[PDB]
């Protein structure tokens, strides 16, 4: 299977996974495929802000799960 | 310290303009502006800031080219001045007037750094709440929501609320602009879930009909999905009500104002289920059950779901009563198909029939007259097979009226005539339609006697009384789509959001009195002249003579089987049933009653015959006995012409008056008195007006020279007069009323005394006297209560109640007294509740709302009810809680419970004072029960108490009871959760002592003994064995056992009995003897200070109302709801998430797996009180949640416990992860709180 | 966790709350600990008002965090 | 001399005490080693349950008797 990422700009990457691997595998996954590093990465899914801890099947992410990724300054 | 300060706060202004030579240090210049006015007030701001020159510096950084890349900038500045017109209100339109909006949007239009956009989205919105239209003027509003998926939850939300506070000032001229946001506000309100979102986007979809039904091309703006949705938004529970009325508001003018897609609301989406869910959502049973249900269904539901029905469908031929005129209408030739179309119609028809007979308001009774009459003309002969039925009874119900409309001076009241008028219309099309299918049925069931009553009603009815006395038939079709924008409403401090303008929708056309009778007598006539055309009937007489020839065996119950097996073969059919007009037409109700009355059998013999027949059409039995008496009913519901509807504005109501005692003072005062307040209270506004002699003056207030005593309420005996009288009760607002009236606090004695006077109203019932009888009769039979409710009684008593100005003027009609006491069977229980609250609980306690603002402002002052704390110890909780009544016994406050030298407070003492006192009442040291007798203390059986001993001393065991009465009393007032256990017998004995003129212990004696045995089956079985061989005297005196009470051999049933033994001299006596102590003489002592202390919060006789085994329910017996279903649908969850989550799912599936013993240790450390509240867990408030718990430090929560706030109402929930581990720990945890 | 909320006469509060509290919760919080009603009450920490939309995640706030209260002026 | 407390799921703590140690100076030393706080904190031996005014040896407990750990609730 595999999900879909979305930007801030619009642009639409691919993704080569199955229903397993962590937050933080995919974020370190964007950053070798994009060089954005994980602190300046957001990730947005269903309208709720997601957690790094956690795993993309707790999520219930199936094949083609268009998500979004998100840039902050923090920014307080 | 201002002018000192000045000299920076103007330099970073003058930072703000020079932004552009200076992109860096207004970063700070502005942070630390906005950073001080957040934390000041405005009136020293506004002093100060020259707020034109900053919103001009604000623009002139947003605007300039330099620094759009100054993303760390634009933050800032937003943010700055979003604090600056928050602060300042009136600075909002200050912005507007150098195109802030125009400038804000373009951030929006194009952004790769968010942290900006959910700050340009948070402000804008702010604007939105005051200059709506100008928002809405630039008309580029769908920028705002391009970027919804990307904003976490607050900016997601406040991306809508701008649009719809933008989409609720729309006018004509802003058609395209809605068009420009439609396809971007579609599919995120086609997939949204949150609340405060969905609240939003209804409200302006309302604005857009609000303004743009009368712009063309209005068809395609509401497209299949948005209806779509729209339809199945009502479907789902979790919607509140607010909401559920808005969206049929929109729902039902996109079906008015075109044709095109209200063919497609019946054609592609399902309207029935659209009706049926709505309605169940209020149910109690999941096997509904329609009848029920729309009982507890909200009337403001009601009108809506059946003023959109209407409107779905066309006028019909003769518009009597509908006032439509739309052109795209006449297009009924379209019958393609039999089932995608009619289909709606024949099971449609079984709803609103139904929504009908339940309900009561004048509204909804137009209403749905009016769609049925509008519907049925659609239908044809094929159609109409399958509804024959159901409106022959719905129209024999509606124009049986004809008592009611007749009034004490002999007048007439149009509201229902209109009534009348409608339904003679809805018969003669049917008569005129389907002949042949009706003449049979409106026959059986007797219409045409009555549409013949009433052509001499309207007949006897004078005419005269005209003003404009020149009436021709012919006055047609005035005003009828001039009437649907004479009154739509809609033509500083800021909001929550921007209402939308309210649409008032009028179909209705107002009747005038000589109308409604030129169209009656023709209406009469006509079905008359329509109205030219078994033995059963006969046989029915012949059962009639049967039973009142008294030559008929009646004393065995070989006699009483051969009674009724006649009458089960009279009554039903194979085929159908006797109607209800048949049942009392030839007196077989009558004839029912004087045999049930006359006969000298027992009532246990006559039941146990009755039982023996009618084994499996109880029900059958009882529909008929019901619409028998929905027909007889004659009681007219009382009205007081209210200007304020039904609602806490009708408690604000004043009246002008000049009181006249039957100086100028008592003659001629004019002064606004409320009309909510008692006579007592009316004492209580003179003396206040006073502001003395005044205050003693307790008048006899002869109101048209009536001597009536001081219960009455301030227009209660007026009220009665104009009752009596019966004249025009809206001038009643209008008129100088002439008041003619003659001449312990420390609790206080609450002012429940509305009926010390008003209990014994022993009103006539009419020719509906038998069937009221004999369904006394068959509810004495111990049998279920499935249809003993009767469905239009419920709705009249419901209707009374819902008028709070006629509940508050304690002149409730004697009608409803009468039958709640006397038959409170024919009522559901929470109309019997409510009626008790009301009746019960004094005006304190009534006029307080818990009805669902400034409408009570001026009634919370007079009817507030008070906290009264209640110190106490641990350790003494039930001594000092017997004193606790003789001080604070019968006083109006609510209870409040302390527990000295501790700080935790609230409910939760409250709940752990009663609850641990009332097991305190379970111990064996008290010699208070029947503690079996044949270890602990604790008694842990069913409770009943033990006969006295004549000889011992017995001055505590009294006392006792009558603290444990106003123990009881007192909980039920405040809606307390006790968890005490009693027996059904220990409340039958009672209801039947306080019952006036019966014998608290049954005459008969094989009831007692069968009374019996749910007390104690070993003396049970014991006693029926005596009685069974009481002529085999050598098994008599087997037993050799002597006239000492069983169980306690220490108390003698006579004297001398101790050493006469059981033989068959005095076997009777015996029985007699121990039936009377063991229930009666000997516990009676127990119950005639029970209900002493009972009375002293609020009297007994309320009580009868309710039944033993739904008191023992409501006392701590009624087993609760743990089901997997009923649970989650309680929950509310959030944050995590409820999904999925794992955690969810096994914590609910453990909760259902507790024994009695878990539930009521893990309820008494959840809640405080050992036991669920009233009616599930929808009664806790608020709702039981589940919220994330996180791990700290770094130990796993999988060994941690659920975590409370002690506030709940709730629980916190730490990630436990095997189920073996989660059992261990919710046990540990509740086993380890007790 | 464990943080602090300071009046605008020193009388500093203390609430046990979690990231996981929205913002709102911990304002029906200080709706029960003391009897100001939400509406007359504004957060304030790093200079930044706290709405209560979002969570204590969000706006980055930790233990021992000493915010300020604002008593609207409505 | 040390004493035994077990955690409520097989992992057990010991610790360097005292007869003259209280019943808060364990559960301070408990917070300086695990780190629960002591509100969250519920000593347990031989059933009933511990108040924590008392001291170690007021109780008369064991040198190395296993006095049972819960992390409680509210």
């Amino acid at each position: 299977m595999q999900i879909f990422v979305k930007t801030l700009t619009g642009k639409t990457i691919t993704l080569e996974v199955e229903p397993s691997d962590t937050i933080e595998n995919v974020k370190a996954k964007i950053q070798d495929k994009e060089g954005i590093p994980p602190d300046q990465q957001r990730l947005i899914f269903a309208g709720k802000q997601l957690e790094d801890g956690r795993t993309l099947s707790d999520y219930n992410i199936q094949k083609e799960s268009t998500l979004h990724l998100v840039l902050r300054l923090r920014g307080g | 310290e201002s002018s000192a300060r000045n000299e920076r706060i103007s330099k970073l202004i003058e930072n703000t303009g020079n932004a552009s030579e200076d992109p860096y240090i207004a970063m700070e210049s502005l942070k630390e502006l906005s950073e001080n006015i957040l934390m000041m007030n405005q009136m020293v701001v506004d002093r100060i800031i020259p707020m034109e020159t900053l919103i001009g510096n604000i623009a002139a950084i947003l605007s300039d080219k330099i620094l759009r890349e100054e993303l760390e900038l634009q933050m800032q500045a937003c943010r700055c001045m979003y604090n600056l017109f928050e602060v300042c209100p009136e600075s909002i339109s200050i912005a507007v007037d150098e195109h802030v909006i125009p400038i804000l949007q373009g951030k929006l239009v194009e952004i790769s750094y968010i942290d900006l956009a959910e700050q340009v989205l948070e402000t804008v919105e702010y604007i939105s709440r005051v200059h709506g239209r100008d928002i809405l003027k630039t008309g580029q509003l769908s920028i705002y929501v391009q970027f919804f998926d990307f904003l976490t939850i607050h900016a997601q939300r406040k991306a809508i609320a701008i649009v719809s506070n933008a989409c609720s000032s729309i006018r004509t001229d802003d058609f395209k602009t809605i068009v420009e946001v439609l396809p971007t506000l579609k599919p995120i309100f086609s997939n949204a879930t949150d609340q405060p979102i969905l609240t939003r986007l209804v409200n302006a979809m309302y604005g857009i009909c609000g303004a743009l039904h009368g712009v063309d091309k209005f068809e395609t703006l509401f497209s299949l999905d948005l209806i779509e949705r729209i339809v199945q938004l009502v479907s789902i529970q979790d919607t509140p009500l607010e909401n559920k009325l808005k969206c049929l508001d929109i729902l039902t003018v996109l079906a008015m104002s075109s044709d095109v897609l209200s063919r497609e609301l019946r054609e592609k989406t399902d309207i029935v289920d659209m009706a049926t869910r709505s309605f169940q959502h209020y149910s109690k049973s999941p096997n509904a059950g329609l009848h029920e249900t729309l009982i507890y269904v909200p009337n403001s539901l009601l009108i809506s779901i059946s003023r959109f029905i209407v409107v779905l469908f066309p006028p019909e031929d003769e518009r009597i009563l509908s006032a439509d005129k739309y052109t795209g209408n006449s297009d009924r030739g379209v019958i393609s198909n039999q089932e995608k179309f009619d289909s709606l119609v024949q099971c449609l028809i079984p709803i609103l029939v139904e929504i009908y007979t339940n309900a009561a308001d004048f509204d909804v009774r137009r209403y749905v007259l009016i769609a049925l009459l509008r519907v049925v003309s659609c239908i044809n002969n094929s159609t109409a097979k399958a509804i024959n039925d159901q409106l022959i009874k719905l129209i024999g119900s509606i124009l049986a009226q004809k008592e009611t409309a007749s009034n004490a001076n002999g007048t007439y009241s149009s509201e229902a005539g209109t009534l009348l008028v409608g339904g003679l219309s809805l018969l003669d099309l049917i008569c005129k339609k389907f002949s042949e299918l009706f003449f049979p049925s409106i026959k059986r069931e007797g219409i045409f006697d009555l549409v013949k009553d009433l052509s001499v009603d309207f007949n006897n009815i004078d005419l005269k009384e005209d003003g404009n006395e020149n009436i021709s038939l012919s006055d047609e079709e005035g005003d009828l789509h001039s009437s649907i924008e004479e009154c739509d409403e809609g033509d500083m401090e800021i909001p929550d959001s921007v209402k939308p303008k309210k649409i008032s929708i009028h179909i209705f056309r107002t009747l005038s009195l000589a109308y409604i009778k030129n169209k009656g007598v023709n209406l009469v006539n006509r079905v008359l002249s329509q109205m030219n055309v078994t033995e059963e009937l006969h046989q029915i007489e012949g059962v009639v003579s049967i039973l009142e020839n008294p030559s008929t065996p009646d004393k065995t119950e070989e006699d009483w089987k051969g009674i009724w097996s006649v009458l089960k073969k009279c009554i039903f059919h194979e085929d159908f049933d006797v109607s209800g007009f048949e049942f009392t037409s030839t007196g077989l109700a009558s004839s029912i009653t004087k045999r049930i009355t006359s006969s000298t059998v027992s009532h246990f013999i006559l039941a146990k015959s009755f039982l023996e027949v009618f084994e499996d059409c109880i029900d059958r039995f009882l529909e008929i006995l019901q619409s028998a008496l929905t027909r007889l009913e004659n009681f007219s519901i009382v009205d007081c012409g209210l200007h304020d509807g039904g609602g806490v504005s009708s408690l604000a109501k004043e009246i002008k008056i000049k009181l006249v005692y039957d100086g100028t003072d008592l003659s001629s005062t004019i002064v606004s008195v409320h009309c909510i307040a008692s006579f007592t209270s009316l004492n209580e506004f003179l003396r206040h007006r006073m502001v003395d002699h005044m205050r003693k003056k307790n008048f006899d207030f002869f109101y048209d020279n009536e001597k009536v005593d001081m219960e009455s309420t301030v227009f209660g005996v007026i009220f009665n007069t104009f009752v009596r009288r019966n004249r025009d009760l809206k001038t009643l607002w209008d008129d100088t009323h002439t008041i003619k009236f003659c001449k312990e606090a420390n609790e206080g004695k609450k002012l429940r005394d509305f009926y010390k006077k008003r209990e014994f109203a022993q009103v006539d019932t009419g020719s509906s006297a038998d069937i009221l009888t004999l369904l006394d009769f068959l509810h004495s039979c111990g049998v279920k209560s499935d249809s003993f409710i009767n469905s239009k009684l419920s709705a009249k008593l419901a209707r009374q109640l819902d008028e709070p100005l006629v509940v508050a003027s304690g002149a409730l009609p004697d009608w409803s007294l009468f039958l709640t006491r006397r038959f409170p069977f024919l009522f559901p229980f929470d109309t019997r509740m409510l009626f008790l609250q009301c009746t019960s609980f004094g005006y304190g306690r009534l006029i307080q709302l818990w009805k669902n603002l400034r409408n009570d402002e001026a009634l919370q002052q007079l009817g507030r009810i008070t906290r009264r704390k209640l110190r106490i110890s641990r350790k003494t909780i039930f001594a000092t809680g017997l004193k606790i009544l003789s001080k604070y016994g019968s006083s109006p406050d609510v209870l409040e419970i302390e527990y000295q030298e501790e700080a935790g407070t609230g409910l939760g003492p409250t709940l752990e004072f009663y609850s641990v006192v009332s097991k305190y009442f379970a111990r064996k040291s008290l010699n208070m029960w029947r503690c079996n007798s044949y270890t602990d203390d604790y008694i842990t059986t069913l409770l009943f108490p033990e006969p006295l001993n004549p000889f011992s001393n017995n001055e505590k065991v009294i006392e006792l009871f009558g603290y444990l009465g106003t123990f009881v009393a007192r909980s039920l007032l405040d809606n307390r959760i006790l968890d005490f256990r009693f027996s059904k017998v220990f409340f039958e004995l009672l209801h039947r002592m306080s019952t006036p003129n019966v014998t608290t212990v049954p005459s008969d004696v094989e009831t007692c003994l069968l009374m019996i045995e749910l007390v104690d089956p070993l003396l049970a079985k014991s006693l029926k064995y005596i009685v069974a061989n009481k002529d085999d005297n050598m098994t008599l005196e087997s037993l050799s056992l002597t006239f000492t009470v069983p169980g306690n051999d220490d108390i003698e049933l006579i004297p001398g009995g101790c050493n006469k033994s059981l033989n068959s001299s005095n076997v009777e006596e015996y029985i007699h003897g121990v039936i009377d102590q063991i229930l009666g003489k000997g516990i009676e002592k127990q119950l005639k200070a029970f209900i002493e202390g009972f009375s002293k919060v609020f009297s007994y006789e309320r009580m009868l109302i309710l039944f033993p085994d739904e008191l023992v329910d409501i006392f701590g017996r009624v087993e609760e709801d743990w089901s997997m279903a009923t649970l989650y649908t309680n929950l509310n969850a959030e944050h995590g998430y409820t999904m999925d989550s794992s955690i969810i799912h096994d914590f609910i599936s453990i909760i259902s797996a507790f024994g009695k013993h878990e539930r009521r240790l893990f309820l008494q450390f959840l809640t405080g009180s050992p036991k669920l509240p009233i009616g599930g867990f929808k009664s806790l408030n608020p709702k039981f949640t589940v919220v994330l718990k996180h791990a700290e430090d770094g130990l796993t929560a999988d060994e941690y416990l659920p975590s409370v706030m002690t506030c709940a109402n709730y629980l916190k929930l730490p990630k436990y992860t095997s189920k073996d581990i989660m059992r261990s720990r919710l046990c540990q945890a509740i086993e380890e709180g007790a």
